[PDB]
This record gives C-alpha cells, sequence and structure tokens, in this order.
C-alpha cells in the first residue's frame, strides 16, 4: 500500500568495453571492476577499478601488474568501508594445491599486496566465478566466504553437499572455516547453474540458474527456503531489498531487451533504453542504506547508465 | 554370438558334467581348460580379425568424443555402411565362427562319450556335485550375491536424471553437434539398458531356475538317462547363466566407464561455454 518510491537516472561513459563488472558502495563512492576477458594478441587480463567521478569512469588503479599470470582468474571482494580484500585464483585441471594472491587497500589506488597459498582448495568437484560480497555476522564475528556450488548430483543422497561455503575469520586471511548450506528443492537431474550469493542485511541468499531465500541453521549448517518469482518468460536475474521487502527486475526475453520492473505490486514503471539494438543485461541493485539504491547494467559497448533509487515508507 | 556363446559354455558342461563321474579324471581339466585356451585362441583371434578396423572404430569413437580438450547424420552414414561391413565381417568370417563353435560341438560331444556307468539304474553324482559345487556354484553365489533389480532401479534413474539432463540442459544448450553425439550415446546406454535389464531378469527368472533344478541333480540318482537330461538341461542352465554374466560384465565396465565418461560430459559443457 503505503509506500513513496522516487527513482530517477543518471548516465556513464567508457572508451571501451568490459563485460562482467562488479558494483558496490564504498564511503559513498561509485566504484567498478572492470572485465578484459581477451587472452589474445593485443589483449592480456587488464581489470581497471574506475570510480565514476561526476561523468565517466576514472580508473583509480589497475590489477594486471601485481599478479603476473595467476590466474583466469575469479575475482572476489568484501566490502568493508575501510578497506576491501580481492582474491584471484583461476579455472578448474588437476591442481588443488592452488597458490593464489591476496590484495588490499583503503583506497582505490594505493594496493598492498599478499602472498598467500590456498592450497588443496576443497572446492574441487565445485563451481565458481566472480562476485561481490559482503561481511556477516555469526554471533562470535563478522564473516567472509567462498561458496562452491555442486552443479549435479546423480542421486539426492543428502542435502548437505549442495553449496560448499569455505569461510574466514580474520578479513580472508585465514580460511579455516567450512560452512553447509541446506537446499531443500533439490531436483535431480536439473544441473543448477552459475550461483550467484549476494547478501542482505547480516542474512543469506543464495541465487542461480532459482531463487532461494536463505536462513541460519547451526554454526556452520544453513538452509535455504524457497520463494516464488518466476512468471511466462519473466525470470529473475537480480533482486536487492529495502525494509527487507525485495526490489524485482526481469528478463523478458532470451536477449535482456528491456528489463521490468515493479513498484512491488503496486505501481510500475519501465526501463527506456531508447526514446539501440542492444539490451539490458548486467543489472545491478547497488545498496546504498535502508531507504535509498541505484541499478546500472550493461547495454552497448562502453555505455553504462545508472537509475537512482530514493524509497521510504510514508505509512 | 550368443547362442555360440549359449553353446561353448553349454557343450562346456556337457565336457565336463560328462568327465567327473570317473573320480580318477581329476588331472583331464589340464587338457579341456587348455582346449578352453584353444577356443580362446581361434575364437577370440578370428573375432579379433574383425578388430583390426573395429579397434580402429573404437579410435574412430575417439574421432567422436573430443574435437580438443549435419556430420552426424553424414558420417552416420559412413558408420552404419561400416557396420554393413561389421556384420559382413562376421558373415565372411562366418566359415571360422562355425567350424569353431561346432568343433566345441566335437571336442564337447566326445567327451560327453566319456562318461560311463556300472550300471544304468543308479550312477555317481560325483560328476555335478564336484563339477557344479566345485566350478560353477560360487558363480551362483555371485550373481545370488548381488541385488540387480535395485541396480536396475540404479540404472534405470540413470536413464531417467540423464533424460532429465538432456531435458533441461537440451531444453538450454542445444547449439552444436554436442547434443547429437550425447543423444547417440544415450541411447547407446538405453539399448545396453535394454540388455542389462533382461539379462537382469534372466538372473531373477533364470537363477530361481538353478535353485528349482539344482535339487535334482547332485546327491542322488537316476535311471541313466535322466541324469544325463539333467547334464544336457542343467549345461542350458549353465550356458545362459555364464553367457548372460559376461555380457553383463562386458556391458559392466563399458557401461560404468560410460558413466564416468558422460558424468564428466555433464561436468565438461559449462567449463566451456561460460554460463551465465
Amino acid at each position: 500500500r503505503h509506500v513513496f518510491i522516487r527513482t530517477e537516472l543518471s548516465f556513464i561513459k567508457n572508451n571501451v568495453p568490459c563485460i562482467r563488472d562488479m558494483f558496490f558502495i564504498y564511503k559513498r563512492e561509485l566504484y567498478n571492476i572492470c572485465l578484459d576477458d581477451l587472452k589474445g594478441e593485443e589483449d592480456e587480463t587488464h581489470i581497471y577499478v574506475q570510480k565514476k567521478v561526476k561523468d565517466s569512469w576514472i580508473t583509480l588503479n589497475d590489477l594486471f601488474k601485481e599478479t603476473d599470470l595467476t590466474g583466469r582468474p575469479h575475482i572476489f571482494a568484501y566490502v568493508d568501508v575501510e578497506e576491501i580484500i580481492i582474491l584471484l585464483c583461476e579455472d578448474e585441471n588437476r591442481k588443488k594445491d592452488m597458490t593464489c594472491h591476496r590484495f588490499y587497500s583503503n583506497d582505490g589506488k594505493e594496493y598492498n599486496n599478499a602472498e598467500i597459498t590456498i592450497s588443496d582448495y576443497i572446492l574441487k568437484d565445485k563451481l565458481l566465478s566472480s562476485y561481490v560480497s559482503l561481511p556477516l555476522k555469526i554471533e562470535n564475528r563478522e564473516y567472509f566466504l567462498i561458496c562452491g556450488v555442486s552443479p549435479y548430483k546423480f542421486k539426492d543422497d543428502n542435502k548437505k553437499d549442495d553449496i560448499l561455503c569455505m569461510a574466514s575469520h580474520d578479513k580472508g586471511e585465514t580460511w579455516g572455516t567450512k560452512i553447509v548450506i541446506k537446499y531443500d528443492n533439490y531436483k535431480l537431474g536439473v544441473q543448477y547453474f552459475f550461483l550467484r550469493p549476494y547478501i542482505s542485511k547480516n542474512d543469506l541468499s543464495f541465487h542461480f540458474y532459482n531463487f532461494i531465500e536463505c536462513t541460519h541453521e547451526k554454526d556452520l549448517e544453513f538452509v535455504c527456503s524457497n520463494r516464488d518469482f518466476l512468471k511466462d518468460n519473466k525470470v529473475l536475474q537480480d533482486v536487492s531489498t529495502l525494509n527487507d521487502e525485495y526490489i524485482v527486475s526481469y528478463g523478458n526475453d532470451n536477449n535482456f531487451a528491456e528489463c521490468y520492473i515493479f513498484f512491488n505490486n503496486e505501481n510500475s514503471i519501465l526501463i527506456k533504453p531508447e526514446k539501440t539494438t542492444a539490451g539490458c543485461y548486467g543489472g545491478t541493485f547497488v545498496k546504498i542504506d535502508e531507504n535509498r539504491a541505484l541499478f546500472i547494467y550493461s547495454s552497448s559497448q562502453g555505455i553504462y547508465n545508472i537509475h537512482t533509487i530514493y524509497y521510504a515508507n510514508y505509512e | 554370438i550368443i547362442p555360440h556363446y549359449t553353446f561353448l559354455d553349454y557343450y562346456k558342461h556337457l565336457s565336463y558334467n560328462s568327465i567327473y563321474h570317473k573320480s580318477s579324471t581329476y588331472g583331464k581339466c589340464i587338457a579341456v581348460d587348455a582346449f578352453i585356451k584353444k577356443i580362446n585362441e581361434t575364437y577370440d583371434k578370428v573375432k579379433s580379425k574383425c578388430n583390426d578396423i573395429k579397434n580402429d572404430l573404437i579410435a574412430t569413437i575417439k574421432k567422436l568424443e573430443h574435437p580438443y580438450d549435419r556430420t552426424f547424420k553424414k558420417m552416420m552414414d559412413e558408420y552404419n555402411t561400416k557396420k554393413k561391413k561389421l556384420i559382413k565381417c562376421i558373415k565372411n568370417h562366418e566359415n571360422d565362427f562355425n567350424k569353431i563353435c561346432m568343433d566345441m560341438k566335437n571336442y564337447g560331444t566326445n567327451l560327453f562319450e566319456q562318461l560311463s556307468c556300472y550300471n544304468n539304474n543308479f550312477c555317481n553324482t560325483n560328476g555335478i556335485r564336484y563339477h557344479y559345487d566345485e566350478y560353477i556354484h560360487k558363480l551362483i553365489l555371485s550373481v545370488k550375491s548381488k541385488n540387480l533389480n535395485k541396480d536396475l532401479s540404479d540404472m534405470t534413474n540413470i536413464l531417467q536424471q540423464s533424460e532429465l539432463l538432456l531435458t533441461n540442459l537440451n531444453k538450454k544448450m542445444g547449439s552444436y553437434i554436442y547434443i547429437d553425439t550425447i543423444k547417440f550415446i544415450h541411447k547407446e546406454m538405453k539399448h545396453i539398458f535394454n540388455r542389462i535389464e533382461y539379462h537382469t531378469k534372466i538372473i531373477n527368472d533364470k537363477t530361481k531356475i538353478i535353485q528349482d533344478k539344482i535339487k535334482l541333480n547332485i546327491w542322488r540318482t537316476f535311471q541313466k538317462d535322466e541324469l544325463l537330461k539333467r547334464i544336457l538341461d542343467m549345461s542350458n542352465e549353465y550356458s545362459l547363466f555364464i553367457t548372460s554374466d559376461h555380457l553383463r560384465q562386458m556391458l559392466y565396465n563399458t557401461f560404468y566407464s560410460k558413466e564416468k565418461h558422460l558424468n564428466n560430459i555433464f561436468h565438461h559443457l559449462i567449463y566451456v561455454l561460460q554460463m551465465k
């Protein structure tokens, strides 16, 4: 019923494209993690950490000079407002002894690096790619996690071996904690794809290619309950929350043409990237505080366009 | 060849189950096991004459199953035309195959002559007891030792669940000729699933028939010709038993080797095309 939603728009430019990009709030500064997924003659890994200073992306610092060639890799950043820890580990063929490397900064430019060695990682026969994560407090400390999903099981022998979450305790220095998630909708022969765990308000949430709202069970064993967001060709692609109720966008087709956003089944406004020959893919419900939000997708080559949200409750 | 395999193993049991009436013949199994060597030589090497280009055809399955690590139909034509070359190779070494198995008719029945009796109203059962028990009954405990019915529930679930990955993942991936090759492998394991399935019904029916018939054979007598009727009859129980289980182990090895094969195929596609 009684909600006032102040929505608004902004514009970014970038000279070269970056396909998969990461977005967050650090000290209320709009940041970015670029993609150069080109391993060819004239391009290598070139991951530029970009702040949009009022018009367009400004690379605060690069990342390729520290980790020389290791690896593909998979990027994981934890958003503390004073510090962000970045690790890089490559794609899966034999080795579990996996020397990776660790990053530290308090700004976007001046980086401290850290040689680590995650040898015999327990994500063998687990599947992960890059995503943004947050702290998450269980009773002792806030915690950082790395959650490898089982894509396929022949038999539903146990609902504990689905998502395997190695957790840290010391910003990501040592990962001496493994966390179990229970998934109760485990339909066999349906190989679940590309898990995206986001964090909302010291709670757990997994999302993949369905949505599962997720909760604590034990110190290490957790659970996810089921929840619908599916309608006629209306997949779920990203969701944040304000006041712990969801904000929903859609992938209406297979082209990711123009995403569809509703006012929580009360009203509706429309994403309009034409008033070209492109889409609304990569949409990022960037979370600010209890009452404000942002939205940035990827339409075409080097053009990002912000959709800014102001939202509190009058009654 | 399956009725030849029944035929060879059948006359092996007419052979031995004939020649163990005479308890002084405990060393003739060197000669007849040496003829099992002979039929492994002649039978197995004649059926490896086809494994020149059939071992090359196993290498052609290698030509198929990785580009790295339309022509489905078009070289499927070459595959089935060279399968007319398969049953053609069986068809023109067929001279040799019939020579081998009917030579097992020869040495087999000439070992059936070697049984005798002191009197025909009642004879020894040192034979079927000593050879069934000391050569067969533990294999009877092998196939009795396995719940291959709940394992048919397993392999049934393998085709069910593999049709679920085929359903949702063909429903998603589709794109290149990978789906056509995967479907060829899947239907192959379904035909083999039929083989395994009915020969498990040979286990459930026929193994119970070994249980029923096994009381009328050893530790007893007959008027001699009825005892001989149970040498031939129980030799048929042994023929379908052993033939069915050796089929079960060739298709068991090829089966679960293919289970790791298509298992890493379902753990092989997202690693390449990188979904999202």
